[PDB]
């Protein structure tokens, strides 16, 4: 890993094969299972916050309390001597804090030696010194491991201006080589669905309260509405026409106060929270002179990328422009999220991470191709997720996790 | 009378079930309502050149970032494929250039000659990097099957040849008489063929 004098292509070897060993699966889990929010009902949950502070300025992305169900680490010890199926299953375990700590060190150094533009890069190469070494803290920071402090060491390294708290330049802007840019890109795009993740959070934390004060309000209405049932018999049908509405079209209607029609029986106390929620969601999304914002940042370094050179690889440019598409288009990402956003109970967590984990092994071994021992794991698989009382009691859950289409 | 009780109000309901009807409701009814309007500052941010002379080039004019996403969607049609597969990318960025062009209380002459003159702008914007072959390439890779791909590139043909644009309607023309692109109108025919109608039986059903 560390070895300055290694040839490029054994480098680029080695961090690969340290990355397959020990470090892939989970990775591979984690970020299958990226893209789906189950979010319990917790006092933590409920502590969630749009933003940290009064002023509305965006924190550092990754950063924060996050309640958000997520694959389990679990790592089999490297004592392959024994023949146990059971400790052949996860991955082998390694000093993934020195891990961490090395890669840290590793890319502080690598910025300032690049930025000086030696004639001897590590490797050999540019692209030798940085691809390899991005891609294993890629991978790191996909896995999640890095918290705190060292995510905002590391996103000072990666632009110190945009992220600083409150002449050194960052990755960003170095005259980076085009796989050096992907990785980049990829790097970029992880940062943005944290950030989607964690307004996803907060629309959840807020829907704590403003069901729970919707519900008050609509049973104080239901309670008007049945003592003054004895005064008009005429009136009480169109009185209880909300009440035997499905309980759909009951949130459909109460939630209709948006714009000046009205007719909805929302409490204007009610109304006035969620439209300023909605307002400070939208802030947040940045919907309604240095850029100071990831949104901005991303904005300009795509444009100054692609005005800079004729990006010859099509998945840059892809890439690039996909990036730039979500940062223009953020409410995209809530509204292919918030289909997948799920809530549940803090009782029910137990069993949801078990039938999370059951489902992540049985979407894992798509990859695979079909065998006997495969043909077991599928069925046991299955099983367990039939044993599940989760199954049974949300089976919107189990439509949104598109199960039916992984079988 | 009985209704209430065959089915509860939501407050009956538990406070998870209500959260997540609650997120279905409040998403469909606000996100997508919610609308904000960045195409035209999009496409031409995409369209100025970034001090390419400025910057230590020293060769000939380097292609704008518009223009190098039209190239990387035209070679992605022209790529031989025995299906044209879906391109979220595509549906996106087709859908924003079609609105930068169209981009839409009597009128004075010289106001409309204003409008005109502003589609004309708009249109040349696209049609001067290649989207006239673009919104071809796609159609004729389309094969003659119905999706979003050909939903996206027709709303683009429309676009650039609102007020019939005779530049685009000759760069088309000349690029489809130099290719000797059978698969074109293989492709119009098949749509054709493919458009719905009315159906008595599922209106019955």
């Amino acid at each position: 890993i560390e070895n300055k004098y290694m040839p490029g292509l054994l480098r680029a070897g080695y961090y690969d094969l340290l990355i397959d060993i020990h470090l892939s699966s989970y990775a591979t889990a984690r970020l299958m299972m990226n893209n789906e929010y189950i979010v319990p009902m917790t006092e933590e949950t409920k502590s969630i916050t749009l933003f940290p502070d009064e002023n509305k300025k965006h924190g550092l992305p990754g950063i924060g309390l996050s309640t958000s169900l997520r694959p389990r680490m679990q790592f089999s010890s490297p004592s392959f001597v024994s023949i146990s199926n059971e400790c052949y299953q996860y991955s082998p375990e390694f000093p993934l804090d020195i891990l961490k700590s090395k890669t840290i060190q590793m890319l502080t150094e690598a910025v300032k030696e690049g930025s000086l533009h030696a004639r001897d890069p590590v490797g050999g190469t540019t692209e030798f010194l940085f691809v390899p070494l991005i891609k294993l803290f890629y991978t790191l920071l996909i896995m999640g491991i890095f918290h705190n402090e060292d995510l905002k060491h590391i996103l000072q390294l990666i632009e110190p201006s945009v992220f600083k708290e409150a002449p050194k330049e960052g990755l960003l802007q170095m005259k980076l080589p085009e796989p050096v840019k992907l990785q980049m890109c990829l790097l970029l795009q992880y940062l943005c669905d944290c950030q989607v993740r964690h307004r996803i959070e907060a629309i959840v934390a807020f829907s704590d309260d403003f069901v729970a004060k919707l519900q008050d309000n609509q049973r104080f209405r239901y309670n008007e509405v049945m003592q003054a049932l004895n005064m008009s018999a005429a009136l009480t049908a169109r009185k209880t026409k909300e009440f035997r509405s499905p309980p759909q079209e009951q949130i459909n209607m109460l939630l209709n106060f948006k714009d000046d029609k009205s007719e909805c029986p929302c409490p204007e106390e009610i109304r006035d929270q969620l439209l300023d929620f909605h307002e400070d969601l939208m802030t947040h999304c940045g919907i309604e002179k240095k850029s100071s914002t990831l949104q901005q940042l991303i904005s300009e370094t795509m444009v100054r990328w692609a005005q800079e050179s004729v990006i010859e690889d099509p998945e840059l440019v892809r890439a690039m422009f996909v990036l730039l598409h979500r940062q223009y288009d953020g409410i995209g990402g809530l509204v292919r999220a918030l289909p997948k956003t799920y809530t549940i109970n803090g009782v029910s967590v137990e069993d949801t991470i078990n039938l999370l984990a059951s489902l992540g092994q049985i979407r894992s071994l798509l990859s695979v191709r079909m065998g006997k021992e495969e043909e077991k794991l599928m069925i046991r698989g299955l099983g367990d997720i039939m044993n599940n009382k989760v199954f049974y009691q949300h089976p919107n859950l189990m439509r949104a996790l598109g199960m039916h289409e992984t079988v | 009378v009985v209704a209430c009780f065959r089915m509860a109000p939501l407050y009956n309901l538990p406070r998870h079930r209500a959260v997540n009807l609650f997120l279905q409701g409040y998403e469909k009814s606000w996100i997508e309502t919610e609308e904000h309007y960045f195409e035209d500052k999009l496409i031409e941010d995409l369209a100025k050149p970034g001090a390419e002379p400025p910057e230590e080039d020293e060769g000939t004019k380097r292609v704008d970032p518009l223009h190098q996403l039209i190239l990387l969607f035209s070679r992605t049609a022209l790529t031989e494929k025995c299906k044209l597969e879906e391109d979220f990318l595509y549906m996106a960025y087709a859908d924003i250039m079609a609105k930068s062009c169209h981009d839409e209380e009597v009128k004075s002459f010289e106001e409309k000659e204003m409008e005109k003159q502003k589609l004309l702008y708009q249109q040349a914007r696209l049609h001067d990097r290649g989207a006239a072959e673009m919104v071809l390439q796609t159609i004729s890779a389309s094969k003659g099957e119905t999706g979003p791909m050909v939903a996206a590139t027709l709303k683009l043909g429309i676009a650039i040849l609102n007020g019939g644009n005779s530049t685009v309607q000759q760069k088309m023309l000349d690029y489809l008489k130099e290719k000797k692109d059978v698969g074109f109108f293989q492709s119009l025919a098949g749509l054709m063929q493919s458009c719905s109608v009315l159906d008595l039986n599922a209106f019955e059903r």
